[PDB]
RNA sequence: UGCGAAAGCAGUUGAAGACAAGUGCUUGUCGUUCGUUAAAAUGGCCU
């Protein structure tokens, strides 16, 4: 993780996170309920934030600092309003506050009570048997802050006004990470590197329950009357135990489990959820440090939820003004023609020594070699007697082949013209019989209509050629 | 039952009834260079520059005052001469606009808000002649007015300011030219 | 030169001609880098950022000699790319609207003005529209029905334009001309690009068919003959570039104007066919050869009428049985299966040949039941249950020579469930007509007897069509599309807003 | 921990860059792919990648404008005829300066460039300029928000490198100077404020084949300014040859005398100097060579003496292809041919 | 802005008989070579499995030709009298060959020296010897003994099952794709006989009449069989037992037949039929057997085959010709330091957050006339249009759109006799043709209306204009008569 | 210019004013007004 520390404020609208940047730590606050470049850089590279706490009359947050100091920072003006000091120089292991009394466990194993409004180091002690210390919580004893809990690897409760340790519950093997007072009587410890949370009673001083988590625990937030516990599991997952304080019934598993995942399946790691009555507010780091949040409602979430985010993993860069491709949206397009079918408006499709035996063979088959040689024969008496000896249906197909040949070779038009003319002359009657004459003889119709369209320009140009030839021919 | 109404408007109506001056554009980019204001023939649209869409329309048909000003259909000739961004009656409260039409009306409007039915409208009197241009450095504002007694017009140059009262506009004569063929 | 404008430091100058390039001269070495093609002459250019980020420039679309077609441009400066292009609906009216002139050029051609000609021609237009009563400003508009996008055929190019978003969405060139390859300047300005005269959509939505006539440049051997072209275009409903699928040269043979086009009703080939109707009287019927993949003739009808009439209108029975083909002073009803007229075997005066008083401007059918004809003098309504005329109405009061032939077809259409719409146009005067205008719409029921609506418009109306959501849209002079139809929160505001 | 560690490059690192205000790093190679890493010490993560298709990279520059302090750009360039300009949350705003105006015959490739501010002087408005090498002596200067051509300066011979150095004049006034090294050694110093006019020229003593000139000690294209009051004139000048030598001049005395003596002449490396960076406060010169493995040396200035105990024998360096120095935290970031950048902290800062 | 429009080359409306698509592909099949043979070849059989080889019989000689080298490979020549049918197995391993003495031999193809299993059929000749396709080990042979047999090639002492009921000279048999147990047979008396073989087989399951003597039968589906004999052929739908189609557009009798499916073609399926006249004509059962293409090999033709659907190489079409001729038509198909220095170039952006290509993609190059009309030099556009080897379409294109720009006089001012003359030669050809007569009329009209006096002065332009005069008169004649025939035809309608 | 078809058939080119040139005189021009249906300056298209 890149975020060294975090904390929600109460009422879950502003997350304070502290993170490093070219090795000078900076704190920074964000909204979460629907930006902030109002960071706070530390100056030296040798003081680090060691504890965070919010306090509710600006909103201010308290930075227990590795120097041996306690900074109080108003969030609005980026101003460290006041730096209380301990008298000494040791990293402030813990900070807590309730009302106006700030307590800090110093790494001289020592307890300091400061007064906020008075801005003054009130009291200053150490007690026996609290050998090293790591975490602290002052109890809700009403308004009076007596008899607070401090924990090394093993929890201990101490009474202030006589500064004597009153009780002691079996702690953990590792040092405690999380330690919170969950009810009037119950409090949870939970130890770093352990997947376990112990739920103790204060008065009877024995374990009420143990809550396990499917992986190691990293953070913890808890709802109103201990109705809900949302534990941030360091694999990057979020377990909520629903109502852990009622009744095989010592080790409770986790009820619901929430993961977060991008579209293409990549896991994304949650850190530091926040919960309240029916409203869970998770977090994750979207780009390399920037945090993104989400609300959701867990009473009606299903049991194992993989909430999804769209994360622009490999997308293709579209520009707004540019098109899908290269063109830009103030361009007219262009007349592209390509492979359209281009056609006229007269396309009436879809609406005694003869040779007649060779001709009729070729026409019943399609022998272009043989039609070739018979059309090569040229003299007109042969032509007329041949077409007369031909059967008439085959002469219709003769017209078809003849027309195709004229249109593709308009230099043949003479001899093929006498062929088509004599054919028409002889076998006219059958053509009168046939009903859809045009829809058969499109090709002849098309060729002849084209040249007949063409005529008058040729005539006008002939006149103009005659003009110039006469002009320089007379002189 | 059957309803006739206007839905789509068209033309942008370039500053043509000038027919003289060489800077025909009226439409003006914002100060924060993020949105473009186009004066259409029957509305004003606000285009976001970087997303190339229309993020707001300002319809004279919907506003009762604006239809009374512009769309009195017997005389369309109330026609926008200039748009200015920051509001004139107040020094730097923003997102407002002051609109100057052909016959000395200034309208104070908004965008990125809601056009509540109270535009701050003021009228420049003193003008038997016609507004031609309004343009400014800081503070002191200048007015050109087309004017007449060759079939060519005359230009008159005025100095303009405010604070006299909320509807009062100081105008003082500064210059004049008689028959202008071109001006830029 | 139409625009000159400096940069801020005064070392670059932007220049602005008819020649549609935009030229940047750098002044220290008189060097330059233009912007070759732009859709129209640039009437103003300007440098608008602090540091010269954007150049805005107003450009005229000067092809259309009937309006004033501006387009606003805002060019991103680094890239020379259009960060904004702003535009209105651009129809082409019949001839010029109220006191709108043309820009200034070197010569006076049919596209611009010389100087002399500018002053004189402004006088001429003002006088003409005061005096002569003949005037019409009627335009063609189609609606792509699946998209409900208004297709305005500008000359030689369509402008696809929806009206809900008012955002002009495409501008497509639909004829090989000199459309972009150049900028015309002088005698080049005296040239002419082929005109999209008609455009129609099959009811399917996937096919448009268009008719556009080709002009030859003057003073040639062949400066006389136009060449008319039909074209069949397609698209998928996702894509926006209409593709050309069949170009037909010379429908009905040489030099004959396809002056009425009808898309087919869905029954005949799932609405994939069309009628093309000439001015001599001829008919043709094209549809989609589907074993091939293109369009063809299927049915013809060539009557040699020696005579010409530029007013033909037609309509198709919804079952596809028959075709009303109204022609000059005439209406013939045709059997679809034959392209021959339907014979009265009853002989009970259910004849196929109705002769009417004036020319025929419009023939429609509200259902299978009523046929409706607009004639140059009168509006007639006939019912085809029993062959009797039902109603008539007087229009020769308002329609004298006010429109050319067929533009009443584009004024009046019919909704295909309920009723019918008619449109009347007046100009105002005190003591000789002025240039003001005012129209009135009237909605009639299918009986063509009861007036379901009588509304007024304060400026001239140019075209009506029925948007397929059972309403009507109408265009205008002033280009508007009108519709006819039925601790915690105090803390919040601060973070949201946040020498020596 | 290695800055690339999280997303390993596919070609050699060609040009690194630290952002002048935030804690970012930028890397690019012939891989065609900008990568912006958020820099911690422990973890170094990806803020963003971008793969510009078909186009290489051989120079990347972050660029924060000096008046606006929001116009933050990245400029990238390879052996092509164009420059890309990426501006700075889900999709990218990238232009490409493509067209030089009257005259591109003087440059047909955009791969060698720098960016630097400039003042108008008739109004006190400061804009980018982009400086590009060219064909025979030509340096072409473009305005940087709108790609226009400003001015072009020809040095004789052939160019081989060029730096920028700024001079202050009054509050609201600076003056930028362009220094161009011929590969025979003759330095020309144009100034840009009035149109590019030769302030002076002096010869590098010695210097048969020069690659790389760089100034330092003040404000540069490698540690730039953030408001006009902070522009400081550079105290040192260094010139690095392709034999291996590096001459080192003081700016006070070299400007005064106009054919000066190098204060110190370093020869430690043996192959062709291909990087010269000064530290942002100007006390370390790191002179490095692209050409054989482990050729970074860090020089303490003013005493001009090579630091003797780092880099050692085991310093994992490889063929050093690019180097950067961090603006504030005192970090050094080196990138080689395998494509891995490694990152050190000079602990004094 | 806009990219510049390319010039639309002038496509005039289509004339009849246009280059059909199918014709494109089948006319690709070209590069024919001939091989003389000893005697009239009979049967050809492409190896099915790795389809690169084909067998072709002869007189007493079965040859294996190759495919990628189109030469001989191997020769089987141990046969006493002339050998009649040769066919590879399904899997490709074995070749079976039946000869006229009445014995068949099946032996390992590409291994001409292992006469691996010789089955003696009837003492009458066995014209047809085929391997079963669906199974791999039953050799279905025929005979001229009017009785065909299904031998099992494991034990060849007795026909495992027999099919009889012939009338005269069985010389064709076949199997069916989806059915394993149906055998179709074709004799010389019409009468395809369809046998089950799960019953006694002595009687056909049903017969299909074919009045004239059939000579080939091909299963072309699980449901259609094509029967090929006499002048035409006929395709039978088999479940409904009725003939669908019948196509007969040959001259003499058809001889052989082949059907091939799913090769890379616009035609999904093709059926090539061969008809003893040179004519090998190729048809298709998705356009209802309408003739698509045809070759005319010289002599009469006995067999044809195209290389199979899994050719993966250069495909072939062979036809074997009754005077001993094969005609084959075949359609073909640094330093390591340096790289580690410059190793990015082939990345193509796989694991990156955003990917941005905006490179322009290269058009094809512009010709010289398009360059001159891009850059407005009209005079050199026209001179660079009249080129010796330049497409008639292209000259018509530049003349067209130069006229469309409306710069004919402008493109023509500078000229003299020698700058004119090649235009006149082309105008000769242009008026000669019909698509261009309009446009060349425009151009020669202005040459006259502009350059008459120069035309007086020089003598050679007189030569051209006299000759163009006679040409254009003769063109009056050709549209003249062509209008008269429109009169002719209009009377007959 | 009106009618009309793509044809074509009908119809139209007026004064004033001022200025310029040549030399009161000859012609012209027009960022002028009434009155009818009323060619030019060596200069051409980005990557």
């Amino acid at each position: 993780s890149p975020v060294l520390q975090s904390a929600y404020d109460p009422s879950g609208q502003y997350l304070c996170y502290v993170t490093v940047a070219l090795d000078k730590q900076r704190v920074g606050v964000q909204p979460t309920q629907r930006w902030n470049e109002n960071f706070l850089y530390l100056e030296d590279s040798k003081l680090k934030v060691t504890c965070l706490k919010w306090v509710n009359d600006t909103v201010a947050i308290i930075l227990g600092m590795n120097n041996g100091e306690i900074w109080l920072y108003s969030v609005l003006a980026n101003e460290v309003t006041y730096k209380f000091t301990t008298g000494n120089s040791y990293e402030i292991k813990d900070i807590d506050l309730m009302g106006n009394q700030l307590w800090c466990i110093d790494s001289s194993d020592a307890f300091y009570q400061f007064d906020l409004l008075q801005f003054k180091l009130l009291q200053h002690f150490r007690i026996n048997n609290c050998v090293q210390l790591n975490k602290l919580t002052i109890v809700p004893a009403g308004d009076s802050v007596a008899q607070l809990l401090v924990a090394s690897h093993s929890i201990s409760l101490i009474d202030i006004e006589e500064k004597k340790v009153v009780m002691t519950f079996p702690g953990h093997v590792s040092p405690v990470s999380t330690l919170q007072v969950i009810t009037n009587e119950f409090f949870i410890s939970g130890a770093e590197g352990d997947r376990f949370l112990n739920v103790y009673d204060i008065h009877s001083g024995m374990t009420k329950c143990v809550l396990v988590a499917e992986s190691d625990i990293k953070e913890l937030s808890h709802s109103g009357q201990a109705d809900s516990i949302a534990v941030t599991t360091e694999d990057g997952s979020l377990e909520i135990f629903v109502d852990p304080l009622v009744s095989g019934n010592k080790s409770k598993k986790s009820s619901k489990k929430i993961q977060i995942v991008s579209k293409d399946g990549r896991k994304v790691p949650i850190y530091n959820a926040f919960i309240n009555k029916d409203l869970l507010n998770v977090s994750w780091l979207q780009n390399a440090t920037m945090p993104y949040f989400k609300n959701l409602q867990w009473r009606e979430i299903p049991n194992e939820y993989t909430v999804e985010i769209s994360l622009n993993w490999n997308n293709k860069n579209k520009s707004a003004d540019r098109d899908l491709h290269g063109k830009d949206l103030a361009s007219a397009t262009n007349y592209v023609e390509g492979n359209a079918r281009v056609t006229s408006g007269d396309n009436f499709k879809h609406v005694t020594g003869t040779v007649t035996v060779i001709l009729s063979q070729a026409l019943q088959s399609n022998d272009h070699s043989l039609l070739e040689t018979v059309l090569n024969n040229r003299d007109e008496r042969v032509i007329r007697d041949t077409i007369f000896r031909l059967k008439p249906a085959l002469a219709v197909i003769l017209l078809e082949r003849l027309a195709e040949r004229i249109a593709r070779q308009t230099h043949r038009q003479g001899p093929l013209n006498v062929w088509v003319k004599w054919c028409l002359i002889i076998h006219g009657g059958y053509l009168v019989s046939i009903p859809n004459l045009m829809s058969t003889l499109s090709s002849l119709h098309s060729t002849l209509k084209r040249r007949s369209d063409l005529l008058p320009r040729l005539l006008a140009l002939d006149a103009r050629l005659d003009c110039t030839i006469n002009k320089f021919k007379t002189l | 039952q059957y309803k006739l109404s206007v839905v789509s408007g068209g033309k942008p109506a370039l500053n043509n009834l000038s027919s003289v001056t060489g800077n025909k554009n009226i439409a003006r980019l914002s100060q924060d260079q993020r949105n473009y204001i186009i004066p259409f023939n029957n509305q004003i649209k606000v285009y976001s520059v970087e997303t190339r869409q229309c993020v707001k329309t300002l319809k004279f048909a919907n506003n009762s005052l604006l239809s009374g000003i512009f769309l009195q259909e017997e005389e369309n000739n109330e026609s926008i001469v200039k748009i200015l961004l920051g509001d004139i009656t107040v020094p730097q409260q923003a997102h407002l606009i002051t609109v100057f039409t052909n016959n000395g009306h200034v309208i104070v409007l908004n965008y990125k808000g809601k056009l509540v039915e109270s535009p701050k409208h003021f009228k420049i009197s003193l003008a038997d002649e016609k507004l031609a241009n309004v343009f400014h450095s800081e503070g002191n504002y200048r007015i050109l007015t087309t004017f007449k007694d060759n079939s060519l017009q005359s230009y008159r140059l005025y100095a303009l300011t405010f604070d006299d009262a909320k509807k009062q506009f100081e105008v003082a004569h500064q210059a004049e030219w008689h028959n202008v063929i071109l001006s830029n | 030169v139409l625009s000159l404008s400096f940069s801020h430091d005064g070392s670059y100058l932007l220049s602005g001609g008819w020649e549609k390039v935009m030229s940047l001269w750098q002044l220290e070495t008189n060097s330059q880098q233009f912007l070759p093609r732009l859709n129209g002459i640039i009437i103003d250019c300007q440098v608008l950022g602090p540091q010269g980020n954007y150049y805005s420039l107003i450009l005229q679309m000067t092809e259309n000699n009937s309006n004033s077609d501006y387009q606003f441009l805002l060019l991103n400066a680094s890239d020379l790319t259009s960060k904004l292009s702003i535009n209105g609906p651009l129809p082409v009216f019949n001839s010029t609207i109220k006191h709108i002139q043309q820009p200034i050029s070197a010569m006076n051609t049919k596209n611009s003005n010389s100087i002399t000609s500018l002053n004189h021609s402004k006088k001429k237009q003002s006088r003409k529209l005061i005096k002569s009563r003949r005037q019409d400003f009627t335009t063609n508009v189609e609606i792509n029905p699946i998209n409900k996008n208004l297709y305005f055929p500008h000359i030689s190019a369509v402008q696809i334009f929806d009206f809900y978003k008012n955002e002009q969405v495409n501008y497509q060139y639909l004829t090989s001309g000199v459309n972009n390859s150049m900028g015309k300047v002088r005698f080049e300005l005296n040239l002419q690009d082929p005109i999209i005269t008609d455009l129609k959509f099959t009811k399917d939505g996937q096919w448009m068919i268009t008719y556009e006539i080709e002009y030859p440049p003057n003073d040639l051997l062949s400066s006389k003959d136009l060449t008319h072209i039909l074209k069949f275009w397609t698209k998928n409903d996702n894509e926006t570039n209409w593709n050309l699928k069949t170009k037909v040269i010379n429908p009905h043979g040489i030099s004959v104007p396809i002056t009425k086009i009808l898309p087919s009703p869905r029954s005949v080939n799932n609405s994939q066919g069309c009628l093309t109707a000439d001015n001599n009287g001829g008919l043709k019927f094209w549809s989609f050869d589907s074993h091939e993949s293109n369009w063809c003739l299927k049915k013809i009808s060539l009557p040699n009428f020696n005579h010409f009439s530029n007013s033909v209108s037609l309509a198709w029975s919804q079952d596809g049985s028959l075709i009303f083909h109204g022609f000059d002073d005439k209406l013939q009803i045709l059997d679809f299966d034959t392209f021959k007229k339907f014979e009265s075997l009853e002989n009970t005066k259910t004849v196929s040949e109705f002769t009417l008083d004036s020319e025929i401007q419009t023939v429609k059918l509200i259902n299978d039941t009523n046929l409706i004809v607009a004639t140059r003098t009168t509006l007639n309504a006939i019912n085809l249950l029993r062959g009797q005329v039902i109603n008539s109405f007087d229009l020769y009061p308002f329609v004298n020579g006010v429109y050319k032939n067929g533009h009443m077809d584009r004024l009046i259409t019919c909704d295909e469930r309920t009723g019918n719409i008619a449109l009347v146009i007046n100009q105002q005067l005190t003591d000789v007509p002025t240039i003001n205008y005012k129209s009135r719409i009237i909605i009639f029921d299918s009986d063509l007897s009861t007036k379901l609506g009588n509304f007024t418009h304060h400026e001239y109306i140019s075209w009506i069509g029925w948007n397929y959501d059972t309403d009507f849209i109408f265009l205008d002079i002033e280009s508007t599309l009108g519709v006819v139809g039925t601790n915690s929160d105090i803390f919040a505001e601060q973070l949201h807003k946040l020498n020596d | 921990k290695d800055a690339n560690a999280s997303h390993p490059s596919h070609s050699a690192i060609q040009s690194l860059s630290f952002h002048p205000s935030k804690p970012l790093l930028l890397t690019g190679g012939y891989d065609k792919t900008l990568r912006i890493y958020h820099i911690d010490g422990k973890t170094n993560h990806l803020v963003t990648s971008l793969h510009l298709v078909g186009s290489p990279i051989q120079t990347c520059t972050f660029y924060t404008s000096l008046s606006n302090q929001n116009q933050q750009n990245i400029f990238t360039a390879g052996r092509r005829r164009y420059m890309h300009s990426w501006d700075l949350s889900q999709t990218a705003k990238i232009e490409k300066f493509s067209r030089l105006y009257g005259h591109e015959s003087t440059q047909r490739s955009f791969e060698n460039f720098k960016v630097a501010h400039l003042q108008n002087s008739q109004t006190n408005s400061v804009h980018g300029i982009v400086l590009l090498q060219g064909n025979n002596g030509w340096i072409n200067i473009l305005h940087s928000t709108s790609g226009l051509w400003l001015m072009g300066c020809k040095i004789e011979g052939v160019i081989t490198d060029f730096c920028i150095d700024y001079q202050p004049i009054s509050r609201g006034k600076f003056r930028t100077i362009l220094i161009a090294v011929n590969a025979y050694g003759e330095v020309w110093e144009f100034d840009l404020n009035k149109n590019g006019h030769v302030i002076r020229r002096w010869k590098d003593q010695g210097g048969v084949g020069i690659t790389k000139i760089q100034v330092g000690g003040g404000t540069t294209t490698t540690c730039p300014a953030l408001q006009i009051s902070k522009i400081k004139q550079n105290r040192w000048l260094a010139v690095g040859s392709e034999s291996g030598f590096v001459n080192l001049y003081d700016r006070n005395n070299a400007m005064t005398s106009s054919t000066p003596t190098p204060v110190a002449a370093l020869d430690q490396l043996t192959t062709t100097i291909s990087n010269l960076q000064f530290s942002p406060d100007g006390q370390i010169l790191c002179m490095a060579s692209r050409a054989v493995k482990d050729a970074l040396r860090l020089v303490h200035l003013p005493s001009c003496s090579v630091f003797s105990n780092w880099p050692t024998s085991g310093t994992p360096l490889g063929k050093v292809t690019s180097v950067a120095f961090s603006p504030s935290g005192g970090l050094l970031a080196v990138g080689n041919e395998q494509g891995k950048v490694r990152l050190w902290k000079l602990n004094h800062y | 802005s806009t990219a510049r429009p390319r010039i639309i080359t002038s496509k005039a409306p289509l004339l009849p008989q246009q280059t059909t698509p199918e014709q494109r592909y089948w006319r690709q099949y070209t590069s024919a070579q001939l091989v003389k043979e000893h005697n009239s070849v009979t049967h050809i059989s492409f190896n099915p499995q790795h389809p690169h080889d084909f067998a072709v019989t002869s007189s007493t000689r079965v040859q294996i030709f190759s495919s990628r080298t189109r030469q001989v490979i191997k020769t089987f020549s141990r046969f006493k009298d002339v050998v009649y049918s040769a066919s590879f197995r399904s899997d490709g391993k074995l070749l079976c060959a039946g000869d006229a003495t009445g014995l068949v031999s099946v032996y390992d193809s590409y291994n001409p020296r292992t006469i691996l299993l010789s089955i003696n059929a009837s003492t009458h000749p066995t014209h047809v010897t085929k391997f079963h396709t669906q199974d791999n080990k039953i050799l279905a042979t025929a005979s001229d003994d009017r009785v065909t047999r299904l031998w099992d090639i494991s034990n060849a002492y007795e026909p495992q099952l027999e099919l009889t009921g012939a009338t005269d000279y069985v010389r064709t048999l076949s199997f069916i794709p989806a059915a394993p147990h149906l055998v179709a047979t074709g004799s010389y008396d019409g009468l395809i006989r369809l046998y089950d073989t799960r019953s006694s087989g002595s009687t056909p399951i049903y017969s299909l009449n074919h009045d004239q003597p059939v000579e080939n039968v091909i299963a072309v589906s699980p449901t259609q069989i094509v029967s090929c004999g006499g002048n035409n052929f006929k395709v039978w739908d088999l479940t409904s037992n009725k003939k669908l189609y019948e196509r007969g557009n040959f001259n003499k009798a058809v001889t052989c037949l082949d059907y091939v499916e799913n090769f890379d073609s616009p035609m999904q399926s093709a059926l090539i039929a061969s008809s003893l006249d040179g004519h090998v004509k190729v048809f298709d059962p998705l356009d209802n057997f309408q003739v698509k293409f045809g070759w005319k090999f010289s002599g009469p033709v006995l067999s044809c085959a195209v290389s199979p659907s899994t050719a993966q190489g250069n495909r072939h079409l062979v036809a074997g010709l009754s005077s001993g001729l094969l005609a084959i038509r075949t359609k073909k198909k640094k330093s390591n330091n340096f790289q580690r220095m410059m190793r990015g170039s082939e990345y193509q952006g796989d694991q990156e957050h955003i990917i941005h290509n905006d490179k322009v993609r290269s058009q094809r190059r512009m010709r010289a006339f398009e360059r001159n009309i891009n850059q407005f030099k009209w005079s050199e556009a026209l001179d660079n249009a009249f080129v010796p080897g330049m497409a008639k379409e292209l000259t018509l294109t530049v003349l067209q759109e130069l006229r469309k720009r409306g710069k004919v006089r402008v493109a023509l001012y500078g000229r003299d006799e020698s700058t004119l003359e090649p235009l006149l030669n082309w105008c000769l050809k242009g008026i000669e043709d019909v698509r261009s007569a309009s446009i060349v009329a425009d151009w020669v009209a202005v040459v006259l209306e502009l350059y008459g006096n120069t035309l007086e002065s020089s003598p050679v332009l007189q030569e051209l204009m006299i000759d163009l005069k006679t040409k254009v008169r003769h063109e009056i004649h050709k549209s003249k008569e062509a209008q008269r025939i429109e009169g002719m035809l209009q009377l007959l309608t």
